[PDB]
DNA sequence: TTAGAGAATTGGAGAGTGTGTTTTTTTTTTTTTTT
DNA sequence: CACACACTCTCCAATTCTCTAA
């Protein structure tokens, strides 16, 4: 009667397994940084992190898209900010 | 609709007496097709020939105790094709693990084996796949019945009766005939493809596809569960490196000139020789 | 003429960096590689170039979707 | 000006009407001009 | 004939929009 609709970035989606606390953990054991080295290979190893993520988290959308999408739930859902704010908090008491 | 009919073969107590034949019978090392079958996986050997004559004197020797059969080699003889796929499947469930060093140099289709596996593991815990013809890497013939002198061959035994491309009727097909003629035309060796291997641009996931039809139409269409779910919509690739060939020759027979009745001109038959 | 030599000379770069990415022999030579992306997945991605460099193949992985969103647009 | 309740429109799957094949010029006679 | 292709006919929910929301 009706196609299965389109998965969308939803916000339970968001707090996948392989999302933020994969990053959050991996954050300071998956890039190296150099100054020596060109910048556009720590840019392009800095921006691998989060296409891998984007794509093993949602391989529907391509890059742009999804971080366009992302960035207009961020400005418009306030449940990311109130998460935000909530790490802000934990990480202020160090 | 489609109409139902009854027919006494009973397919899976002839399954059950054909895993009994290929483990319990030793010919006058252990059991003859279980060392053949050892052999198999040590790459030593790739044809499987299911001698009838053996099939035989099994129902004879159970005869004596039991008649624990139901005339297999009258019930093959009548239709080859499904036992064919019979025997593969009793193969597979009594393949013995190899007893010696087999070099796996080239193992491509190992290589899949625990990539897919590892793959699918990873996610069934969550913190049949592949195809039965696929990882089969034998040729299962028959040998048909010798002589028999004696009261079982009344006409019976159509295998042991050599024909002519003429007396080759209609009501044949799907028995498992023999032919005597002169070959004529042998073509060259080609690929013949028995599963595909089509591998998806993303989502990971390779789906094969099942073909004996001389002609097939390509999937091109992920329809994997990540794929579907995610509605990527991705294309499928062929990946000969995984697919599965078998080599196919297309023979043509002849009759011989004393077969011809008077006034008539020599018939022929494809043959279709694929495997060893 | 020493404008349109400067403008074969930039064309002539940008033709350069575009073969960059063209393999060295034909298409059809299959070059199929599966990349160990983390968690360690096997995802399959075609290509020769891919086999040169990481990036490439990400690059490969990222344009492969088809699906595309949309872009809002507007003398008297 | 912000996070959130209301209208308004149209693309992506699918119902459906009509297509498009397989499909062939070998070998064998008969003629005609050169040979 | 019918299975596969190309495409007109047709249709709701996710995507955009502006009146009333905080
Ligand atoms: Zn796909």
């Amino acid at each position: 009667r009706k196609r299965r609709p389109q998965v969308k970035l939803t916000a339970e989606k968001l707090l996948s397994d392989k999302g933020l606390p994969y990053v959050l953990k991996n954050a300071h054991k998956r890039i190296r940084i150099s100054s020596k080295k060109n910048s556009y290979d720590n840019l392009s190893n800095i921006i691998q992190f989060y296409q891998l993520w984007a794509h093993e988290l949602f391989p529907k959308a391509k890059f742009k898209d999804f971080m366009k999408i992302c960035q207009t739930v961020g400005k418009t859902d306030p449940v990311l900010r109130e998460y935000r704010v909530s790490l802000f908090r934990d990480e202020m008491g160090m | 609709a489609l109409p139902s009919i009854q027919l006494p073969v009973d397919y899976n107590n002839l399954f059950n007496e054909i895993t009994d034949f290929l483990v319990t019978f030793k010919q006058d090392k252990g059991p003859k097709y279980m060392a053949m079958l050892q052999k198999v996986a040590n790459r030593e050997l790739n044809s499987v020939i299911i001698d009838l004559d053996d099939i035989l004197q099994y129902q004879n020797e159970k005869f004596l105790q039991g008649t624990q059969a139901d005339d297999l080699v009258s019930a093959i003889q009548q239709n080859a094709n499904h036992f064919t796929e019979l025997f593969c499947r009793a193969i597979d469930n009594n393949m013995p693990l190899p007893t010696k060093e087999i070099d796996y140099k080239d193992d491509v289709l190992d290589v899949i084996l625990n990539q897919r596996r590892l793959r699918n593991e990873r996610m069934l815990s969550d913190r049949e796949l592949f195809p039965p013809n696929l990882t089969r890497r034998y040729f299962l013939y028959f040998k048909p019945l010798s002589q028999n002198c004696a009261r079982r061959y009344r006409k019976k035994a159509i295998s042991s009766k050599p024909l002519s491309v003429r007396q080759i009727k209609g009501d044949f097909l799907g028995q498992l005939i023999t032919v005597r003629g002169i070959i004529t035309r042998v073509s060259d060796v080609k690929p013949a493809v028995e599963v595909i291997a089509y591998t998806c641009d993303q989502c990971g996931y390779e789906v094969f596809q099942e073909v004996n039809s001389r002609t097939f139409t390509p999937l091109s269409e992920c329809t994997s569960e990540e794929c579907s779910q995610n509605q990527t919509k991705g294309q499928l690739f062929m990946s000969t490196r995984a697919s599965k060939f078998s080599a196919f020759q297309e023979c043509k027979i002849q009759e011989l000139s004393q077969q011809v009745p008077v006034g008539h001109i020599p018939r022929s038959l494809n043959i279709h020789v694929n495997g060893t | 003429g020493f404008e349109l030599s400067k403008l074969l000379q930039k064309e002539h770069q940008m033709r350069k960096n575009v073969i960059k990415h063209t393999s060295a022999r034909h298409s059809r030579f299959g070059g199929l590689l599966s990349i160990q992306t983390p968690d360690k997945t096997r995802l399959t991605v075609s290509g020769s170039q891919a086999l040169v460099d990481e990036k490439i193949a990400l690059q490969k992985l990222d344009d492969s979707k088809k699906w595309n969103k949309r872009i809002i647009k507007k003398e008297g």
